């Protein structure tokens, strides 16, 4: 995924772990639990952000571009309003690409509860009382909403996103524009080699014509994406992994150690995070094409997700 | 009907008119004409007894094969970019490197395409914040006036709508449509926003899609559309707080958030130095202007060619942009390259300094900018390749304008070498840096500021500490 | 790629011929590109480094009937590629140095190659040595355009005092007007100081 | 407006060795018997002693200014470096002693010597240029 | 012009950002204000580790002398630690 | 501006700086008035015009004014003691003009 | 009617008036000296020539706009200045 | 001719070659010295390289696969509306690379087709060569769309008709 990006390992590997999402648990009763993983990259701008999006939404399906929940409508010709789906509800068991998403409007953010902890959107005007699946896995990103993203601050206080609706999100990435000259150096001799870009058969200094396209209306082992659309399309067609008690154990270790070691001083680690626990390692799991959920996967999701919350 | 002809507190007048065959097309908003057709009327269905007057065209008069040999022998002329620099704004002394930069504004850089179909900035953005009089509303009124199409508005006199675009309904068919706003109506140009600082924030959120992917996405009436503006944004503005304040970060100075002073290729922070001799060579200038020996003055210039005219000029700028389009030499491109790692250092270390990120973003973005400047500065003179003088100038431009724009224990240390080096004796720095690293970067924080004060000066190469003050 | 600064070299053929072309007078020809020749040159020297190595590594003879003949044609004629650039580029600028030769000194230095300087120096002294020997009767070197007119009159642009002819005298005072032969007037029409027809 | 007509070109601790005393004297601006003569005792001083004195203002004056340091002509930092072409501030470089003092200060040197007669003094200066 | 090198010098300011590298540098062999060792070129200078260099024997080394200088450029200190100069 | 019931299109009405063009303008309590008011009047009171652009005009207008303005300072009356900048409430470019 | 021009005005009257008031100004509460205030000095004096209906600017129009403008900004401060400012600008006003 | 430039520059545009055999060293065509190009490798090389490697060898060493710029396509686009097309932009040697690859391989369809649409082209040419000022857009839109052949045979003739109608008229 998105082999132009320098560094930026963990937040790939989150990317396909929500690509190859955890699994649903209808409960008896028919009890509904969330199988689903969402993520949020906060961060400045011109960072990797946006870019990452373009690669997820290119290697994804059924992957809904935006930059929201459902809603009755009416426009300048209709006499009568109509039930409109959002990115998610269009989403339903997709993908949602979410840029800029500290710009969302109240009602909608209002919302996007309904989405995070039931995976549906309720309706409740002009007597269409319903509820409609919007089961989808989302990723988000975001800027701070005045100056340079200050990595003191925390994403609710550089972003005016309450803390009560970031939380809901399974992993919550900050990145930043570091300034390494190693990677500036990379960058820019990249934009310098786009920048020195000539058009076929254009003498040097030739201005580019704008008259192209209807004057010719004559008419290191990396993978292809689409093998690796191909791959995770296999993984999604061939295996629902169960999940095993010796995975449940390092789970339970790694949760309780989260919750008592100094990362509670960092946030109030909570059951959200077990069950993201779960999910990632099902996810792992669905990577391994494995038959079921092991230790092996609780290990791998652990170590990404401290990495996530604390940064080590 | 031309605003100079207006009656003294009249409204402006005007006319609708028709025209056909090879006269349609022929003319575009805001070009002055001079139209011969016959005054007519038409019975329109909106008094009594009453008729709609109009005028149907029968002519209308709005590169010549020895302009271009005139355009050749200018590209030539080695003092080229000093000829343009004076003939901007003939009659504002000084403000040499704005001068310079609204040349770059001027010219462009060069729009290029991708192989992917992708499309790039060839538009040159330019923001000039700073003190009461001096002189940014001219400049824009200038602008305004040499560059082949513009517009001017004025902050607070502007709309949302009357900027990207606005509904219509035709009074002649009786039916909607779209016509467009002051950054339609600059494209190809210069929108001059003047007292930029003064505008609503939901017309500088307008400004937004129209300054950065120059489009405007319209979705109104019913009527989906999509309207292109390449337009280059020369806004001018007072600092918050009237005057810019130094003991103020320039962040607590501006109201404009970072993403829009993102967008500004060069930022200007321009301001009084109140220098005796600077006053007083800006006093005999301005009474020059007011005793009316300007006008020989510049007639001189002219004759002499250290000046071009106003037409000239527009014709000039007209000729560069149609006619050329230069490309970075290789040497050029690891150059800009190598400066960029060098600024993003400068701003590392900055930072580091200041404990505290900037407003300026000097991101991947502004390199784009120091390109678009080197690409005009190489179309100045029609060179098909931009070579490493015109970077050397892009790199000076640039660091004379939004580097100054972004770049803006001791305490126990400066006393310690107030003691330790009494006058008229020499410390080598070398020593110095021992000397307290083994008690520690204070070290040159106490260097700069007893070299701003007169009690210490850097001598011979700067080896040498010399307590030359108190 | 070995041709690469051979096409850069002839572009700016290209464009200093349209330089000449585009204008009604003698245009004074641009600089000689010393850096890009230099470079093919250099690039020549790889070449026939290359060949020397090749044809050294021949006594090893890798699938010499093939191979090495292959690497010994492209590289070869990577060589004739550079020697058509280089000529072409040479070729233009001597047609107009000739051009100009005729044009004014039968009758900017900088730019040249100290080699297409003496190149114009001695381009000079054959057509003086043409308009010497026999056929002396006529002035080869004269104008193209046939004579309008016997009588003509001139208008004095340029002061150059009191001057003799074959039998008489001008004194080119500024803004004077002469009406005078032609035959006796062409060679100050020539070098400017004489303004009509 | 006022501008003093005189332009000082003095010579700094100069010794009068019969009575050690250590003068600044102001070959422009002092009354010429002050030149020549002390102004504590009143023995006269030796003019050869004189003309070496200026010669060696002179010459000290050529060196600071070929050996000063230059300054950016904006920011006014020190040039630091040997190969720069400007200052990483954007401004150019300039003299610490810019050249046109140094041109009124060999004037007044030329001035003075032409004046008092000093013939060797007058040598060095048309060595200079010739 | 001498046949040794028509690997190639690359003007010191190339080297920013391009670490843990190998270079040949034409240098002004300065001593910084800082007092570290340093060369200096047109385009920008580089402070040098000479701890672990060989110099050619043939030749004195002195400041301000022009010396060529092979060796391994370092982002983590911005040196260029000398391989050999001559 | 305003749009014309008669012909159902937009067209500008002259403000005060208008119908005062080539006189003079009269502002009394200025400095109670709202500056999203006050800052309407720098473009007329030093570049001589209005520059609307509004519902699809887009033009520039001529405002030949001088303005004489009335104030009282910051509090209810004058100090003495203390610079203009802080007896009263406007700032550096409009009292320039 | 008339249109006052500035023929043979004082300069250097002018031009030392606007460097000492920039100087003087340096105060960063004082009323802000700027390049239109000179303009103001020009402005005035055409105005008092214009009400002379006179077609030429005189000494005594430039040197009671000049008195009219230094007036304004010498009371324009602090009290604890204004002596001092006024008997500093005292040299241009009181040559009237 | 040899020194002619704009056949210089025809010869040094480039055209799709697929190799007939691997050989070591060549890989500076694949912009590595240090490797064999191998057989069906599909590689463009300039045509004054791809000449020569396309006739030598037996099997030559290259086969020209068909450039784009005569693919059925353009040929199609050509047959339609010969005045209307944009040569300039499909290339700018356009006709001299067409008679260079009729030579090469006796194609008689294109060499039928080329001198149609020059013979079309021509015509208008003519007229825009003709007409002359006492200089139109119309004018200025078609010359756009000349090769660097064309606009030679242009500039000629308009100079003709242009110091012919000064003749006439002036003195
Ligand atoms: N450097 C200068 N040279 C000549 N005239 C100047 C100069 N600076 C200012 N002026 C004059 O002073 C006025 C400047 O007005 P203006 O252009 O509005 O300045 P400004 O930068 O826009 N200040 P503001 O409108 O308060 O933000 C004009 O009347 C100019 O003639
Ligand atoms: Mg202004
Ligand atoms: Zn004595
Ligand atoms: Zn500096």
């Amino acid at each position: 995924l998105a082999p132009s990006i320098y560094g930026h390992d963990h937040i790939k590997k989150a990317i396909l772990l929500m690509l190859m999402g955890g699994v649903e648990k209808n409960l008896e009763n028919g009890s509904h639990l969330r199988g689903d993983i969402n993520i949020l990259m906060v961060g400045d701008p011109s960072t990797a952000k946006s870019q990452l999006l373009r690669f997820v939404l290119n290697t994804a399906s059924l992957a809904i571009a935006t930059t929201l929940t459902a809603a009755v409508t009416t426009d300048r010709e209709t006499g009568e309003r109509r039930l409109e789906a959002g990115a998610m509800v269009l989403a339903d068991r997709g993908v949602v690409c979410i840029d800029e998403f500290d710009k969302m409007t109240d009602v909608d953010r209002v919302a996007i509860h309904e989405v995070m902890e039931q995976q549906t959107v309720t309706i409740a005007k002009a007597g269409i009382h319903t509820t409609l699946n919007a089961r989808c896995s989302v990723i988000a990103a975001a800027n701070p909403v005045f100056g340079q993203y200050d990595v003191n601050r925390d994403p609710h206080q550089n972003i005016a996103l309450p803390d009560s609706l970031l939380s809901r999100f399974d992993l919550l990435f900050v990145v930043t524009d570091d300034i390494n000259e190693i990677r500036d150096r990379s960058i820019s001799e990249h934009v310098l080699r786009t920048h020195r870009y000539l058009p076929p058969g254009y003498l040097e200094g030739e201005p580019v014509r704008e008259r192209l396209n209807l004057s010719l209306a004559v008419g290191p082992k990396l993978v292809t994406i689409p093998f690796l659309r191909k791959y995770v399309q296999y993984a999604k067609e061939r295996v629902i992994p169960q999940l095993t008690q010796e995975a449940i154990n390092v789970i339970v270790k790694n949760y309780t150690d989260l919750r008592n070691d100094d990362n509670t001083k960092k946030s109030p680690i909570t059951a959200r995070t077990l069950e993201t626990l779960i999910r990632l390692a099902t996810a792992h799991a669905k990577v391994r094409l494995s038959k079921t959920v092991n230790k092996v996967d609780a290990k791998v999701a652990a170590n990404l997700l401290r990495f996530a919350l604390l940064g080590e | 009907e031309i605003p100079e002809l207006v009656p003294v507190g009249e409204m402006p007048r005007n006319l609708t008119m028709t025209c056909d065959r090879y006269l349609t097309n022929k003319v575009i908003p805001g070009t002055r004409v001079t139209i011969v057709g016959i005054y007519s009327i038409y019975n329109s269905k909106n008094g009594v007894a009453i008729r709609t007057p109009y005028i149907k065209i029968l002519g209308i008069q709005s590169f010549t094969e020895e302009e271009e040999e005139e355009f050749l022998q200018l590209s030539r002329n080695p003092k080229l970019y000093e000829i343009l620099t004076n003939s901007i704004a003939p009659s504002i002394f000084g403000n040499e490197d704005i001068k310079k930069a609204i040349v770059c504004l001027l010219m462009g850089g060069s729009k290029k395409i991708l192989p992917d179909g992708m499309r790039l900035r060839g538009d040159i953005n330019v923001l000039l914040l700073g003190d009461p009089g001096t002189a940014k509303s001219q400049l824009l009124k200038f602008v305004e006036k040499v560059s082949p199409i513009a517009v001017y508005t004025s902050g607070k006199g502007s709309s949302a709508a009357g900027l990207t675009a606005s509904v219509q309904r035709d009074p002649m068919t009786r039916e909607f449509y779209l016509e467009g706003g002051a950054m339609v109506l600059a494209d190809g140009g210069v929108v001059c926003i003047d007292e930029f600082d003064k505008m609503r924030d939901e017309d500088r959120v307008a400004i937004h899609e129209a300054m950065e992917q120059q489009t405007i996405s319209i979705a109104k009436a019913g009527i989906t559309t999509v309207l292109n503006s390449r337009t280059s944004v020369l806004a001018a503005a007072n600092p918050i707080y009237g005057r810019y304040d130094d003991l103020k970060s320039p962040g607590d100075n501006i109201d404009f958030q970072t993403t829009i002073l993102s967008r500004f290729d060069m930022i200007f922070i321009v301001k009084d130095d109140h220098n005796e001799e600077r006053d007083i060579s800006i006093a005999n200038h301005v009474i020059n202007i007011h005793t009316g020996n300007a006008n020989a003055m510049q007639n001189q210039q002219e004759e002499n060619g250290s000046e071009i005219s106003i037409e000239k000029m527009k014709r000039y700028i007209t000729y560069c942009r149609l006619k050329c389009a230069p490309r970075l030499s290789p040497q050029a491109a690891e150059k800009l390259s190598s400066n960029f790692v060098t600024i993003r250092k400068q701003l590392l270390i900055n930072e580091l300094e200041s404990t505290e990120r900037s407003s300026i973003p000097i991101t991947i973005r502004q390199l784009e900018a120091i390109i678009r400047i080197t690409e005009s500065l190489a179309k100045l003179e029609l060179s098909p390749i931009a070579q490493e003088r015109h970077v050397d100038e892009a790199i000076r431009l640039f660091q004379a304008s939004t580097m100054d724009a972004a770049s803006q224990e001791i305490r126990r240390f400066e006393q310690e070498l107030k003691r330790r080096l009494p006058i008229g004796w020499s410390t080598s720095y070398q020593t110095l840096r021992r000397e307290f690293v083994d008690t520690q970067l204070a070290l040159d924080k106490a260097l700069y500021a007893l070299e701003k004060h007169e009690t210490i000066q850097l001598r011979h190469q700067g080896q040498n500490i010399y307590r030359s003050g108190v | 790629m070995y041709g690469d600064l051979g096409n850069k070299l002839v572009l700016e053929a290209k464009r200093t011929k349209q330089l000449y072309a585009r204008s009604n007078q003698d245009v004074n020809l641009p600089m000689y590109h010393e850096d890009i020749i230099r470079n093919i040159l250099k690039e020549v020297s790889n070449l026939r480094k290359n060949t020397e190595y090749l044809k050294e590594q021949q006594q090893l003879g890798m699938l010499d009937d093939k191979v090495a003949k292959c690497q010994y044609f492209v590289t070869l004629l990577c060589m004739e590629r550079n020697k058509r650039c280089l000529l072409a580029y040479q070729r233009l600028r001597t047609d107009i140095l000739d051009s100009m030769a005729w044009n004014n000194n039968g009758l900017d230095t900088n730019n040249l190659s100290h080699q297409e300087q003496e190149y114009l120096k001695e381009y000079c002294d054959l057509i003086t040595d043409l308009k010497s020997g026999d056929l002396v009767d006529i002035d080869l070197s004269g104008s193209l355009v046939p004579p309008s007119d016997v009588f003509i009159d001139v208008r004095v642009l340029k002061d150059a005092g009191e001057i003799q002819t074959e039998y008489g005298v001008f004194n080119l005072i500024k803004d004077s007007q002469f009406f005078v032969r032609q035959s006796d007037v062409e060679r100050l029409i020539q070098q400017g100081y004489l303004q009509k027809i | 407006e006022f501008k003093d007509p005189s332009l000082s070109l003095v010579v700094p601790d100069f010794l009068c060795e019969y009575c050690f005393f250590i003068s600044d004297i102001d070959f422009c601006k002092a009354a010429p018997e002050s030149i020549f003569s002390c102004v504590r005792c009143h023995k006269a001083f030796n003019q050869v002693l004189l003309q070496e004195h200026l010669i060696q203002k002179l010459r000290s004056d050529i060196e600071s200014y070929l050996i000063q340091d230059l300054r950016c002509s904006r920011c006014h930092k020190v040039k630091r470096d040997y190969m720069s072409a400007h200052c990483p501030c954007a401004g150019a470089w300039e003299g610490t002693l810019p050249r046109e003092s140094i041109v009124q200060k060999l004037n007044v040197f030329k001035q003075v010597a032409k004046y008092y007669g000093f013939d060797i003094l007058l040598s060095c200066i048309a060595d200079l240029t010739i | 012009r001498n046949e040794n090198f028509q690997m190639s010098i690359t003007p010191i300011k190339n080297l920013l950002g391009r670490d843990a590298q190998n270079f040949l540098l034409l240098g002004l062999l300065n001593k910084n204000f800082k007092g570290n060792w340093s060369l200096e070129d047109p385009s920008g200078s580089v402070e040098i580790d000479i701890s672990q260099t060989i110099p050619t024997q043939g030749h004195y080394y002195v400041p301000g002398c022009m010396v060529l200088v092979e060796g391994i450029y370092y982002s983590v200190g911005n040196k260029f630690h000398v391989t050999s100069m001559t | 501006v305003r749009k014309d019931p008669i012909t159902k299109e937009w067209t500008l009405e002259g403000g005060a700086l208008v119908l005062a063009d080539k006189g003079v303008c009269l502002i009394d309590e200025f400095d109670k008035m709202n500056d999203q008011d006050r800052t309407s009047i720098h473009e007329a009171m030093e570049q001589q015009s209005i520059s609307i652009s509004k519902a699809g005009i887009v033009t520039t207008l001529q405002a030949r004014c001088s303005i004489i303005a009335a104030a009282n300072p910051n509090g209810g009356r004058y100090n003495s003691t203390l610079p203009l900048a802080q007896n009263v409430s406007l700032t550096e470019p409009i009292l320039s003009r | 009617k008339i249109y006052p021009k500035l023929h043979q005005m004082d300069m250097d009257k002018v031009s030392r008036v606007y460097a000492d008031l920039r100087r003087e100004s340096i105060s960063t509460g004082s009323f802000p000296i700027t390049v239109r205030h000179l303009e103001s000095i020009l402005r005035i004096a055409e105005s008092f020539a214009k009400m002379r209906l006179s077609e030429f600017v005189s000494s005594y129009d430039l040197d009671r706009a000049i008195k009219v403008v230094v007036d304004s900004f010498v009371d324009a401060q602090k009290v604890s200045v204004r002596r001092q400012l006024r008997r500093s600008f005292a040299i241009y006003t009181l040559g009237h | 001719g040899y020194y002619d430039i704009d056949d210089v520059l025809a010869d040094g545009t480039e055209f799709p070659c697929k190799f007939q055999y691997d050989i070591p060293g060549l890989g500076y065509l694949e912009n590595n010295p240090g490797r064999p190009i191998t057989k069906n490798t599909k590689l463009n090389l300039p045509l004054w390289l791809a000449r020569i490697l396309a006739i030598v060898g037996p099997v030559p060493f290259v086969e020209l696969l068909p450039p784009d710029m005569f693919s059925t396509k353009v040929m199609n686009a050509i047959k339609t509306d010969p005045v209307a097309l944009d040569l300039h932009s499909i290339n700018s040697h356009f006709f001299s690379l067409a008679i260079k690859w009729i030579m090469l391989f006796s194609e008689k369809e294109l060499a039928n087709v080329v001198s149609e649409l020059l013979l079309q082209r021509a015509q208008e040419l003519n007229h825009h060569a003709s007409s002359l000022s006492i200089t139109n857009i119309a004018t200025s839109t078609f010359l756009l769309k000349l090769e660097e052949m064309e606009k030679e045979i242009y500039k000629k003739s308009h100079e003709s008709y242009k110091d012919t109608k000064r003749w006439m008229f002036k003195k």
